[PDB]
RNA sequence: UGUUUAUAGCCCUUGUUGUAAUACGUCCACUGGGGACUGAGGACUGCGGCUUGCCAAGGAUGCUGACAUAAUGGU
RNA sequence: CUGCCGAAGUUUCCGGAUAGCAGAAACUCAGAUCAGUUUUAUGAGUAUGUAAAAUGAGAGUUUCUAGUGGGCCAUUUUUGGUAAGCAGAACUGGCGAUGCGGGAUGAACCGAACGUGAGGUUAAGGUGCCGGAAUGUACGCUCAUCAGACGAAAAGGUGUUAGUUCAU
RNA sequence: GCAGAUCUUGGUGGAAGUAGC
RNA sequence: GCGAAACCACAGCCUGGGGAACGGGCCAGGCUCAUACCGAAGCAGAAUUCGGUAAGC
RNA sequence: AUGUAUAAAAAUAGAGGUAGGCUACUCUCCUGUAUCGUAGAAGAUGGGCGAUGGUUGAUGAAACGGAAGUGUUUUAUUGACUUGUCCAUGAAAUUCCAUGAAUCCAUUGCAUACGACUUUA
């Protein structure tokens, strides 16, 4: 449906293949896509299954960061040999965690890629950041530490916004104009 | 603020192509906000344009327009087929478009 | 089966809350926290009855439900009466010296069949190990977690293992003798 | 949980030509299909799949396999109508339905209306 | 969509036999062309009666008398496989006899990778009595306390703003 | 649990209004819109429909503009 | 340079003379004949040939005059085979003179056979992304820690899924 | 009436400012 | 400082598959004796053996 | 460019808000088809009434924001705008779409295919 000039996507609980396919199609549509929390990406299958899949890949440059793992999946779904697919890649920014510039921006999700809406209950799935922890990535511990720090600050902002929202909500019914002409569904 | 925007935003996706053969005479246009072929029937026959700019100025204006008209829907997802007075360049894939509300039947 | 439900009677524990798939069973003996979020079994609380129901499950899901009920029952028993395990040391020529540190949290075994290297075993949290005076060379471990006590006993038995020696000839070692409820 | 597939539960149809209508489960054909009915004349007794409906929180006392006439009498007796409407769910849906019909003039009157309500800002005044 | 067709056929009269025997069959087909062809397969398969020496005298579609009442149907089939000889009996719960056969054709294809041509349904009978049910799932469906959680439905409108509720 | 309309009802059969409704199939020389691509031919002949004339009937004409002194194109 | 016709690649006797295939001319005919046709029935042994109804096309010549006078693959039939494969003939078309859509790609596979174009609709194959097209619907099966997706292979499995049957 | 004939005649290149003297 | 000649369709990274070579052009992609460990074996212990794991040597 | 408008986390197989004193509450979810914003010759000139508030610009600012803080607020004063409710004029014939250091250098050996290298200078 409606689009935006730049899109920030929260990759928590999103399947790797499903999200990458939607992102790759959006990149070829000229949109600018920024994917945050790339280390919480989920892949269907046992963590043993993906460990050997990555270990087989280890046996070019074998990138270990979860963000570069996601970029590899997106890269394969683009015509990177041509200029059109080259420009699409430069319009994508995959990062782990939520950096400050995208910290205070709305983060949308893709229901077609969400694990809960796409994976059978009880199925074993592995987290990309957790999977990448035993392949060479050594920043998982600190990335989590900033994440809780960001969550505390984000929660404090939400309480301030919620407390402020209570003021307009209380004053919403105070004005008689709301009740007088609420026949329009508003 | 609030501009004018008497049109609908749209994107140029690709030409009417098979796997290995392209037909630049017809372009596939995604009118964003339209999600099915039945919804696409409203926008059939409307005037679509590609507004771009060139560094050289003509008559004191640096804006050039290629006019077209939406012909028929394409697929089940509301994408439409548009034919322009000049075939759209291949480099305008993913570029924005403007779908007017005229000619109107509402 | 549309839904397979296993019903258990809530014990006299003060708290039997299982909110957020975490069972914080608190009783007179103490409070024990267990995680059950890894099993797709719905837990319903109604008075003194706790029901684990699996809907449209398979044999593995049904098997996990039975294991979950057994785990919950073991936790309830440990939080109410506790678990006590007694082990008797066996020696043939060189007596084995046992030392308790940090209120029995650390157990040191020395002179095991003439060994000059002392083996140190750290017990699991919530389990206290003491030497019973009723029986010589007897160690009694009491705790609220049956699994922790069993794991500690297995680690102690594995530590006192004869290597490159005949099992039939050399019978010296430490093994669990008896286990049961403290109360 | 709060919602279960049981005889007498009021469900809301969300797919097909009866989208947005209200119905009550009468029989349980299978874990994928169920028989429903409604007191409204335009809604006939039919078998529908659980993918085309969402269960509301309203549960009403029905014998299994009740006919449409008995269901309609029980529906009126148990006062199911305007009880679902009392829920904020129906009010949100009804507001959405009324909003969809709104034409341009009504939209213009709304903008002036919400412009007046906005300037109140009597917070901390 | 399958349709239950009642097909009556007989051989053409000749000097040897003044009046021929009348054979009636009930079988399921999407259109009357398939039903007539399948009916001729069974008679040749059974009575060894040539199609060229016979004719179809009556064809009639049959509708469910009580499509608003849930029932249990017992279905017997014959299987043509690598071995080429098998017979099984299955039970399904639904409201329409045709619906059971469509569901029946689904599971054989899903499990045994069977085809429409191989299966030759001998008989379909409604099993009204609860005791006569030989299948556990139908028996579970016949208890007075039928209430179960929702099976997951895994439902353009891309880029949702908020996390979906995905709950009741 | 067993029970038989009660202090809920359900199933079967006839009756039942009835000549029900609906779905499906099929048909209308029944009708109302929206979109796109083409305008070949060059007096009159013909086949038809209305009422000499008229017409949607042997293939596009009307009404407008702007630019032309750029657009349209070409290389 | 353009346009229009257009093979054969092999019977048979034997480097050949024939023939066949493809054209030219002159003849007589549409009330005459003909057919990689289907029948009917006679017989003969489900087929067989012959004779006489449907369907389609106007047909039959005579004369002389270019080229070919290799095969490959595939289908079916085949006889023996024989580590097993295979080999051997024969039967029939396609390519060989032929581009096009699909098949990742590819000459033998699936569709389709070609003037220059506009519009429409399809075939085969497809609709997550690369890629035009449903991250369609309704059922199920599958968890692999090498699936699947496009011979050790038989079987074994405290491997499942549906289970059936028989015992209690 | 030419693109071919390890074509004929003429001109001219890269190798190369190389091998080298 | 003076100064050639042979040669010259054009080119110039791999990996596979592409049946006829196909790579240089085409299609999809990049640019286990010992011992360490334990297990089993009377292996009395020493002496160790075997079994695997294991490419460190 | 054409509103280049929107910061919880979290489960989902339950969460959040709301409230009482973690135990008992309640309500909402069932997406954003939401919310904010939006009227004027793209937005004129005055008269007002009514807010006497709101919308903001301008500078003078302090606080917060490491991560990639580079932006969130708090404002202080002033400048205007105000369609909040109204009026009086005005904007058109374009009279149907086109819009100063460093290097070289010298020194340098500490170096060794060649520079490089290495201080000094």
């Amino acid at each position: 449906s409606e689009f935006q000039k730049v899109v920030v996507i929260d990759a928590k609980g999103h399947l790797l293949g499903r999200l990458a396919s939607v992102v790759a199609k959006q990149l070829l549509g000229g949109q600018k896509v920024v994917v945050v929390r790339c280390e919480e990406l989920n892949i269907s299958g046992h963590f043993f299954r993906n460990k050997l899949k990555y270990l087989a890949y280890l046996r070019a440059f074998h990138f270990r960061a979860p963000s570069r793992i996601f970029q590899k999946a997106v890269r394969g779904m683009l015509p990177h040999k041509t200029a059109r697919g080259q420009a699409a890649l430069e319009h994508l920014q995959a990062v782990e965690g939520i950096p400050p510039p995208f910290d205070k921006q709305k983060r949308v999700v893709v229901p077609a890629a969400l694990r809960v809406l796409r994976l059978k209950p009880g199925r074993k799935y592995c987290t990309v950041g957790r999977l990448s922890s035993e392949v060479g990535w050594k920043y998982n511990d600190i990335v989590a530490k900033l994440e809780e720090r960001r969550k505390v600050k984000s929660a404090a902002f939400y309480q301030a916004k919620l407390a402020k929202q209570k003021k307009i909500a209380s004053a919403k019914e105070a004005s008689p104009v709301n009740q007088k002409l609420s026949q329009f569904g508003y | 603020a609030q501009g004018h925007r008497l049109y609908v935003k749209a994107k140029h996706l690709s030409f009417q192509r098979s796997k290995h053969v392209i037909h630049p005479g017809t372009s596939i246009v995604k009118i964003e906000g339209c999600d099915s072929k039945e919804e696409a029937q409203f926008y059939l026959g409307k005037r679509v344009c590609y507004v771009y700019k060139s560094s050289k100025a003509v008559r004191g204006s640096k804006i050039r327009v290629i006019w077209g008209t939406i012909a028929r829907p394409h697929g089940n997802s509301g994408a439409v087929r548009a034919r322009f007075v000049h075939n759209l360049p291949a480099k305008t894939f993913g570029s924005s478009l403007r779908v007017m509300l005229y000619p109107s039947n509402i | 089966d549309i839904y397979k439900d296993e019903t258990l009677t809530i014990p006299k524990g003060v708290t039997v809350d299982i909110k957020a798939r975490n069972v914080t069973v608190t009783g007179p003996r103490g409070t024990l926290k267990q995680n059950l979020r890894h099993v797709d079994i719905e837990m319903k609380k109604q008075g003194n009855t706790i029901k684990f129901i699996v809907w449209h499950g398979s044999r593995k899901h049904n098997a996990c439900i039975r294991s979950v009920y057994s785990i919950i029952n073991n936790m309830i028993i440990g939080v109410t009466q506790g678990f006590r395990y007694k082990m008797r040391l066996v020696y043939a020529h060189f007596p084995i010296n046992i030392n308790l540190t940090e209120n029995g949290t650390v157990v040191e075994i020395r002179n095991f069949l003439g060994e000059r290297i002392t083996r140190v075993i750290k017990c699991l949290p919530g389990v206290t190990v003491s030497i019973s005076s009723a029986v010589k060379d007897e160690i009694i471990l009491e705790g609220n977690s049956l699994e922790n006590v069993s794991q500690s006993a297995a680690n102690i038995k594995q530590i006192c293992n004869v290597r490159n020696k005949d099992i039939r000839k050399f019978l010296d070692g430490i093994y669990v003798s008896e286990r049961g409820n403290i109360e | 949980f709060k919602r279960y597939v049981e005889v007498g539960r009021v469900v809301l149809v969300t797919k097909g030509e009866y989208t947005g209508k209200l119905a009550v489960i009468v029989d349980i054909v299978d874990h994928k299909r169920a028989l429903i009915d409604s007191p409204c004349s335009e809604f006939p007794r039919q078998v529908i799949r659980y993918g085309s409906v969402v269960l509301t929180h309203i549960v009403m006392k029905l014998p299994r396999g009740a006919r449409s006439g008995i269901v309609a009498k029980k529906w009126k007796a148990q006062d199911v109508c305007n009880k679902w409407a009392s829920s904020a769910w129906a009010k949100k849906l009804e507001a959405k339905k009324v909003r969809s019909q709104l034409n341009d003039f009504d939209r213009f009157a709304v903008m002036r209306l919400k412009k007046q309500r906005r300037e109140q800002v009597n917070v901390a005044v | 969509a399958l349709k239950e067709y009642q097909v009556v056929g007989r051989k053409v009269p000749t000097e040897h036999e003044p009046v021929p025997k009348l054979f009636r069959m009930r079988l399921f087909a999407p259109n009357e062309s398939v039903a007539k062809s399948r009916y001729w397969y069974f008679l040749k398969m059974i009575n060894k009666v040539k199609k060229a020496t016979g004719e179809i005298v009556a064809i009639n579609e049959i509708s469910e008398p009580k499509p608003l009442k849930a029932k249990v149907f017992g279905i017997w089939i014959r299987y043509d496989s690598r071995s080429g000889t098998h017979n099984m009996y299955k039970e399904f719960r639904d409201t329409t006899r045709v619906g059971a056969v469509e569901a029946m054709y689904a599971d054989m294809a899903a499990r045994h990778r069977a085809r429409f041509r191989s299966i030759r349904i001998l008989k379909v009978v409604e099993v009204e009595k609860k005791e006569d049910v030989r299948r556990n799932y139908v028996k579970q469906l016949l208890n007075p306390h039928l209430k179960f959680p929702l099976p997951h439905r895994r439902t353009k409108k891309v880029f949702a703003p908020h996390r979906p509720s995905t709950f009741y």
